């Protein structure tokens, strides 16, 4: 079956709060769907690598270490979850 | 006298002949191919190295090279790469 | 009764969210998006809860810093309003595309 | 030779040597050099394919570095693999932005 | 002085660092000075960051370094900011910075 | 009785007690500190490994760590780390 | 006489220099600049000719790409002319500038 | 003695040719000195690392390999010089 209709759980006020922490004052109406596409591409690229690592460890559970290793793979190193 | 430097030049030629029998290559272009192979070698090897360490293993086996190839290469490029890899490994062990 | 001018609550919200460190996406929507994207890669996958926290910490950090670059592109075009084209300029220059 | 047994043009012996002399791990399996040498050969052929094509489009019999560059930067996936790489003497793709064109 | 840390005047474990350098496939052989130097550099950077983050903590009226203090610390120091320029510090937030043109005139 | 998970925690608490004897540190903060130490460890070790390989040496000596630190750290931080490392080696060698 | 409208030879030169691959900085000025910068790091140093060639290939590739990004920033500001602020925005985003 | 007056050897028409290959149609007058400073910083960062490598090899001649290693260090890998 095809999975869909979840990206919209990243809501307009949530994207707005992220923009605020980024210092953004005024937000065009088209930004929200654009930010959803951006975040999906990001999550796709990282989860793909995380799963590749998980697969190789012969596991069925994605570990924080799999993600940490994947973030590091993409040049997006993350502190506070291991490694 | 004389000093020996190894390169993949002869193998790049051999492969060039497979894909384009009627075409050649400059020295500069040859040096790029050489750089390219070394770079990609280092990149897969490094990833395979890390995979082994992450899993607490002393050995880099084809399976590490295979995963390395899938973290490294993009989509279609990986699919074909995994094929040629698995293929050559099969042919090799069945010629022991 | 009372009404603040447009930009006043926005600026108040900037100062507020730059003071704190808590995640800004609601935890359950995010988790369901993580499981869906991963499902489309491999079925029947479990997640450590910390693996989802790690994906959310990184994801929100990425979007915060991207909104920073986006904001500069907007200002560069003598604008105050961020637009999809500012995000796209940012990502192009970053070499994400 | 191990190349023939694997059916490769690329040297399985040399690759196994380099993997050991390179401090990648204590031990290197017997399949590892074969797989790696095959991936290396495959990517080699992918780039030579596309750059002989460039060469022919440009009316040449011999690949120069611009042909490798044309090859890599017109291919999405190679372009991405080499995205932080600089190909000596290869130049850029012809691309003028639209608004700069006379109307 | 039995420990190699003591012999070096370090708080960081030269033995464990020598272990990790061997079990890490960095080179065939690891010299005797390498773990000492490295454990000492590690100690120096450690102290550098704790200094600035205990300071942040105190500015904030707190007895405890929480990760925001580490982030304030790193991102206000030019050189720490650069060493960790591709790094993300869980739960650390951002520096307060509103752009000028956004300020009311 | 859970698996032994090694940490730099004890050292980090030491340094922190030398430098702020009344200051504490939370779980997450210490996790970041631990990731910092591992990260910089890997970066220096890696650059040393490359230096050795580049010079056809089989050994990683304090001289490789030193050059690694000079390529890796920015200016002043390098200066100080180099002197604090040479100081440790000098001691170690005599005692 | 004869005069092309401003921008015509600019486009001709774009087409021309995106067609070729030869270096665009004169080799000896670049070489003397390399030696000058290196002296401030270690005195009495020799350079392989290929080392200077590598530095020039790399530097020029860097500048060409940076001018691409700069151009995109200028166009972003509805402009046709690149300005130092476009470079500074480019480098800021690239993470070179702070 | 203090060294200076070589950066201006990177001339206006040279910066212009570079901009053209970058697709730039019109160039502000203040761009030329700005490009001189940027190119200085770039060369500085790269030559510094290159020299660190030469030093460690106990040489007086900077090799193309030192430069290649430094470019690689900086995330600016270069093919065709000994990669």
């Amino acid at each position: 079956k095809v999975l869909r209709d979840n990206i919209q759980g990243i809501t307009k006020p949530a994207i707005r709060r992220l923009a605020r922490r980024g210092g953004v004052k005024r937000i065009s109406g088209l930004i929200y769907e654009e930010t959803r596409g951006v975040l999906k591409v990001f999550l796709e690229n990282v989860i793909r690598d995380a799963v590749t690592y998980t697969e190789h460890a012969k596991r069925k559970t994605v570990t924080a270490m799999d993600v940490v290793y994947a973030l590091k793979r993409q040049g997006r190193t993350l502190y506070g979850f291991g490694g | 006298r004389k000093t020996r430097k190894e390169s993949y030049a002869i193998y790049v030629y051999k492969v060039l002949k497979q894909v384009h029998p009627d075409t050649g290559i400059s020295s500069k272009a040859m040096s790029i191919m050489n750089s390219f192979v070394n770079d990609v070698f280092e990149r897969i090897a490094g990833e395979a190295s890390r995979l082994a360490h992450y899993n607490k293993r002393s050995t880099i086996t084809s399976r590490e090279i295979q995963t390395a190839v899938r973290l490294l290469l993009p989509g279609e490029l990986a699919k074909h790469a995994v094929s040629e890899g698995t293929k050559a490994v099969t042919k090799y062990t069945s010629a022991k | 009764p009372h009404r603040y001018r447009p930009g006043t609550v926005a600026l108040r919200e900037i100062r507020r969210y730059q003071k704190s460190t808590e995640l800004l996406i609601r935890k359950l929507p995010f988790q369901r998006l993580v499981r869906e994207i991963a499902q489309d890669f491999k079925t029947d996958l479990r997640f450590q809860s910390s693996a989802v926290m790690a994906l959310q910490e990184a994801s929100e950090a990425y979007l915060v810093a991207l909104f920073e670059d986006t904001n500069l592109c907007a200002i560069h075009a003598k604008r105050v309003t961020i637009m999809p084209k500012d995000i796209q300029l940012a990502r192009r220059i970053r070499g994400e595309r | 030779t191990r190349s023939s047994r694997a059916g490769l043009q690329f040297p399985v012996g040399r690759v196994h040597r380099l993997l050991r002399k390179g401090n990648y791990a204590e031990r290197v399996g017997a399949g590892a050099p074969v797989y790696l040498a095959a991936v290396l050969e495959y990517l080699t052929a992918e780039i030579l394919e596309l750059a002989g094509n460039a060469a022919r489009d440009n009316k040449k019999t011999r690949i120069i570095p611009r042909h490798l560059q044309l090859a890599v930067r017109n291919d999405e996936e190679l372009n991405k693999l080499l995205g932080r790489v600089t190909i000596a003497q290869g130049g850029v793709l012809p691309n003028i932005q639209s608004v700069l064109l006379p109307k």
